[PDB]
């Protein structure tokens, strides 16, 4: 998966 | 996944005398950017210090545009105006940075995963085979057309952020970008081997100067089986889980293996290198280093 924020 | 306590406290002294012990042999840091701010490089979500706090003056639509791939892509200027605020003149890495030194020739450190990006962990001496750079680095910069791929140095990045012209590739014209890993983009392949592996064998987590607010390393402390201590060094507590969403849990009445040092991380691995008889290894570590880099 893709570098995400939260 | 049956849940031991391995640690006879949960303190740092409890971590200590672990570390000491014979259970304990491999060790993983996960490091964020609360590990640099004492070297002069500021975090994200520190209020007033952090960066979120001072990007009025970009004109961005909103804070967190301006580490977005998308949004890089169309508009690469802000963030390159932004490197050319925060680029240091001098490149120091902390008692924190080399505490982790002290662990790999001590031959405790499994691996270091770092979401910085600063390369801090690499003057400290940690090499290749030590280091996930999760969130990759301005060490090396490469253009982006799939064509030219052609890889720069720091020093050339460095002139080009320096004398305000947006970098361009001299082979094919097309923009060049810090190795960084934005917003939106996939992590490195080495992220995810090293993590299958590295995960097996842990037996101490130590967690320090991060949030614990971007995926997928965040995941990363749920990843080391249950029995492994995990020790968190930071300004304020993290990565318990929400209670409305494997997270920290320090405080509650099921705690048995979590373990939150709270102040500066420099402070932290000081006060844990005395417990371990290494304060002065440490001392003489970071003056020589910092001599070194002084007269540089
Ligand atoms: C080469 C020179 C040019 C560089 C300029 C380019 C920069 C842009 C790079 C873009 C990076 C892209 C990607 O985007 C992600 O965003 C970031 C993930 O955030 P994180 O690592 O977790 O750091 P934080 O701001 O969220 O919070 C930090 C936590 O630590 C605490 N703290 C703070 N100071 C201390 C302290 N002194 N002692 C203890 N604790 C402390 C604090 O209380 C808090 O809990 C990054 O890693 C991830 O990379
Ligand atoms: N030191 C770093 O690489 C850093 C700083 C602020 C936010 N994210 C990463």
């Amino acid at each position: 998966p893709r570098k995400q924020l939260a | 996944s049956q849940k031991e306590r391995l640690l006879d406290e949960l303190t740092l002294e409890g971590v200590a005398r672990y570390m000491q012990s014979e259970r304990c042999r491999r060790v993983i840091c996960l490091v964020g950017a609360g590990i640099s701010t004492s070297a002069g490089i500021p975090d994200f979500r520190s209020p007033s210090t952090g960066l979120y706090d001072n990007l009025e003056k970009y004109h961005l639509p909103y804070p967190e545009a301006i580490f977005e791939i998308s949004y890089f892509k169309k508009h690469p200027e802000p963030f390159f105006a932004l490197a050319k605020e925060l680029y240091p003149g001098q490149f120091k890495p902390t008692i924190c940075h080399y505490f982790m030194r002290l662990l790999k020739d001590k031959g405790l450190l499994l691996r270091c995963y770092t979401q910085n990006i600063d390369t801090l962990e690499r003057i400290a001496g940690l090499e290749q085979e030590d280091l996930v750079e999760a969130h990759g680095t301005f060490y090396t910069s490469h253009c982006v057309s799939a064509s030219c791929r052609h890889e720069y140095p720091l020093s050339w990045m460095k002139e080009k952020i320096f004398s305000e012209v947006t970098p361009k590739c001299e082979d094919c014209q097309s923009l060049v970008k810090p190795d960084i890993v934005f917003f939106g983009e996939s992590l490195p392949a080495r992220f995810f081997s090293c993590m299958q592996s590295d995960f097996l064998k842990v037996d101490l987590l130590l967690v320090m100067g991060t949030s614990l607010q971007v995926q997928p390393f965040a995941s990363l402390i749920s990843k080391a089986p249950l029995s492994t201590p995990r020790l968190l060094i930071n300004k304020e507590k993290a990565g318990q889980s929400d209670p409305f969403l494997g997270g920290m849990d320090f405080d509650s009445k099921k705690a048995y293996r979590d373990v939150a040092w709270l102040g500066e991380c420099d402070q932290g691995c000081l006060a844990l290198a005395e417990l371990l008889g290494w304060k002065k290894e440490l001392e003489d570590l970071v003056r020589r280093e910092h001599a070194s880099i002084d007269a540089q």
